[PDB]
């Protein structure tokens, strides 16, 4: 227990760029949010005139667990968040590497206290296999590579899209996408006669 | 009254004039050395 | 612009609403500002307020501070301080939500701590397992004081509510069930919106009860759930693989 | 507790056959599920409550845990499909 | 001794010539503990911003009198500092080379604060100033939390 606790994980992109931080120690602060027990919260400021507080939230179990920051949730090499880190392993290697994740206060408070290093986290928690995987990420990214009425709009593109391709070929927009029936509507009939003499 | 809240200080009581107290009257010179500072809160607080 | 004048204050401190809310049970409990031997299921009502994105907006202390985060009650509708408020008093744009990109992995865009998992109910803030963007309108039969309105209208209503708070990446309404669902491109805009348009009314005034608009529940805008519709899914698959391949061209450049 | 018993047991057979009468109408009401009794009272089909894992060995199980998802997946869907 | 009982003093001399204006002082104190109610945290900070600085302004108005014009009696100063009117340790404050235009007496204990240093008041402005420019962002202090001070500095 707590007469010898391992020291925070803070991701580099949390502590920020002054070369010299001041963090406070609160022995028993917050409760952890994986976790559901207590902890050390560690409160930061990046800069000494900065205007917001950064704050540890995770238990140093449960950031260890999955190999994260406690700041930031996101994994410790890579900095990507846990969802598409295990995406990233599931999908090279073909083994379903996703994180479980427990209900039921019990058993989150159960599985924090093996020590096991949860889903995707066993790959990137030694660098080695993490330099592995990204040799074979280069192998799959080798093989990779006033009122108008639209019609033919294709099935998943968004309104936005459609807006921003205007304004650059330059409101309002009603687009059902399943009806397809795209009622683009102008502010100005000038802005209308624009629109069509730039197509 | 147990329904009546405490009174406040600032309204009802500090702008009211104080009333007299004990102090037994004494004589002018039968007590002549401790009258002037006989009934003070700290009797010779300033007299070094 | 936003950026020219200085932020409307929206209602007076002395005409904000009170506590001690509405009388519900009989003896008022006091370390929980609740009302205590009472019944009570629905404890819902109207907001009377709400926020003009055009004649409200504008710039505020805390932003020339450069602060992350967007005023709460700047965007419910109740901001009582106006060109003093610490927060941003803005919609959030593509500038914004580039600045606070460190932190909504962890916290709102209000600046409150995503829990672990959403709620019995898909309740206030998110989650931080999932970066859902699709919101969830409901309790229209409420926010239109029974008022029957042939649907395309209501799903028209609903697109000219949310379309100026920010950029839509679809709009939903439900024929069979008074819900739409309401994606936004961005997850900011859709923190903002929902916490914006909570409680509200869809009534504008040449509608006949928009005298009489206060008196009702209003609306319910809640995080929505998974989509069980298999174009949606694969469309889902789609894009995260698209996702996943800029993440492998970002995790190549950087080894 | 023999008389509570079959009171229980009565209870859900009417509490399943509102939900096959509302299944027919075409209305799905999800089975509600009974309340807890205290705040860490545990619910047995979100998590494997106590999940020991069986210490591996040095002989190799990749195969035979596709094949055990295989049937396990198919099963589900077929009582999905057909009920049981 | 600031109520008036048996054991006080009769008033010197000069005193009936400024009992009005340190009336003032005493009846707008008499509006600033009045309890008027605020929902916020910041309205809220503004009513001890206010009481702190009607508590300076009255020493001042004693310390301008006594010292710099000296226009009241020795014998009449000792008597305002012993009925309270003014704060004797925030002009012994005053009185020194440093602090002249002091806010309070919170903003120069360094027990207080979490490392060390004082009030952020005690900055003069233009120190601030350049290295907020330098850093390039803004000067990001508006109004203090003990006092209300906006840079109470001996310069400014
Ligand atoms: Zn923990
Ligand atoms: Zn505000
Ligand atoms: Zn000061
Ligand atoms: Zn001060
Ligand atoms: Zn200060």
């Amino acid at each position: 227990d707590e007469i010898n606790e391992p020291p925070p994980n803070i991701c580099e992109q949390c502590l920020g760029d002054e070369a010299n931080i001041r963090m406070t120690k609160i022995p028993q602060g917050s409760e952890c949010k994986i976790c559901t027990l207590p902890f050390t919260l560690y409160h930061f400021k990046t800069s000494k005139r900065s205007n917001n507080i950064i704050k540890t939230l995770i238990c140093v179990r449960c950031a260890t667990q999955r190999n994260i920051c406690q700041c930031c949730m996101l994994d410790s090499r890579w900095h990507i968040p846990i969802q598409l880190r295990d995406h990233l392993i599931s999908l090279v290697n073909e083994e379903n590497v996703m994180t479980e994740e427990a209900k039921n206060d019990m058993m989150k408070r159960f599985l924090s206290l093996k020590n096991v290093k949860l889903g995707g986290a066993q790959i990137t928690s030694d660098p080695s296999e993490a330099d592995n995987i990204v040799d074979k990420l280069k192998n799959i990214l080798l093989r990779a590579t006033k009122s108008f009425f639209l019609y033919n709009i294709d099935a998943s593109i968004p309104e936005w899209k459609i807006t921003d391709t205007v304004s650059q070929l330059l409101l309002s927009l009603i687009v059902n996408h399943k009806a397809k029936c795209g009622g683009l509507r102008f502010q100005s009939s000038e802005l209308g006669e624009r629109f069509v003499s730039k197509i | 009254d147990d329904d009546e809240p405490p009174l406040s200080y600032e309204q009802h009581i500090e702008n009211i004039e104080p009333l007299d107290p004990i102090n037994l009257p004494l004589d002018s010179q039968d007590d002549e050395y401790v009258k002037d500072w006989l009934y003070d809160s700290r009797p010779l607080e300033e007299d070094s | 612009s936003w950026r020219d004048k200085s932020a409307k204050v929206q209602v007076k401190e002395s005409e904000l609403p009170s506590s001690i809310p509405a009388q519900t049970g009989l003896t008022f409990n006091i370390w929980y500002n609740k009302w205590s031997q009472g019944f009570a299921g629905n404890t819902r009502f109207v907001s009377p307020f709400a926020l003009q994105p055009q004649l409200h907006s504008g710039k505020t202390r805390g932003d020339n501070d450069g602060q992350l985060f967007f005023c709460l009650f700047f965007a419910k509708g109740m901001c009582c301080l106006g060109p003093k408020c610490e927060y941003l008093h803005h919609i959030p744009d593509e500038e914004d939500i580039g600045k606070l990109a460190l932190r909504t992995e962890v916290l709102d865009c209000f600046g409150r701590e995503k829990f672990a998992d959403y709620r019995e109910d898909m309740g206030g803030i998110g989650s931080f397992r999932k970066k859902n963007k699709t919101l969830y309108v409901g309790g229209i039969d409420g926010a239109l004081n029974s008022k029957h309105l042939k649907p395309a209208q209501i799903e028209s209503r609903i697109r000219f509510v949310f379309s100026r708070l920010g950029d839509i990446d679809r709009i939903r309404y439900v024929e069979s069930k008074n819900c739409g669902f309401v994606k936004f491109k961005y997850q900011a805009n859709a923190e903002f919106a929902k916490e914006a348009m909570s409680n509200q009314t869809l009534l504008l005034p040449s509608d006949k009860e928009w005298d009489d608009r206060r008196e009702g529940t209003g609306l319910l805008v809640k995080w929505a759930n998974e989509d069980p519709d298999p174009a949606a899914q694969k469309r889902l698959q789609e894009e995260l693989k698209l996702e996943s391949l800029n993440m492998m061209v970002h995790l190549i450049n950087n080894n | 507790k023999i008389r509570e018993r079959m009171l229980e047991e009565s209870k859900r057979i009417a509490e399943l056959q509102k939900r096959r009468e509302l299944k027919q109408a075409g209305i799905n009401v999800a089975i509600k599920k009974p309340k807890k009794k205290y705040g860490t009272d545990i619910d047995y089909n979100e998590d494997i409550v106590y999940e020991q894992a069986p210490m591996p060995g040095i002989y190799d199980t990749s195969t035979e845990d596709r094949q055990i998802k295989k049937k396990f997946e198919q099963f589900e869907r077929k009582v999905n499909r057909k009920g049981l | 001794p600031r109520i008036k009982t048996r054991r006080s003093k009769p008033a010197p001399d000069g005193f009936e010539k400024i009992k009005p204006t340190l009336t003032d002082f005493e009846i707008q104190l008499r509006d600033a503990q009045k309890d008027k109610s605020s929902k916020l945290a910041a309205k809220s900070n503004e009513q001890l911003w206010e009481i702190m600085q009607l508590h300076h302004q009255r020493s001042r108005y004693i310390y301008t009198l006594y010292y710099k014009r000296k226009a009241i009696s020795k014998d009449l100063y000792d008597w305002l500092i012993k009925e309270k009117y003014a704060d004797k340790l925030l002009i012994a404050k005053w009185r020194k080379t440093g602090y002249e235009k002091l806010c309070c007496l919170r903003c120069i204990q360094k027990n207080e604060t979490n490392n060390g240093s004082t009030c952020i008041c005690r900055v003069p402005r233009a120190q601030l100033e350049e290295e907020a420019r330098k850093k390039g962002t803004q000067v990001s202090f508006h109004q203090c939390v003990h006092c209300g001070c906006r840079g109470c500095a001996s310069t400014d």
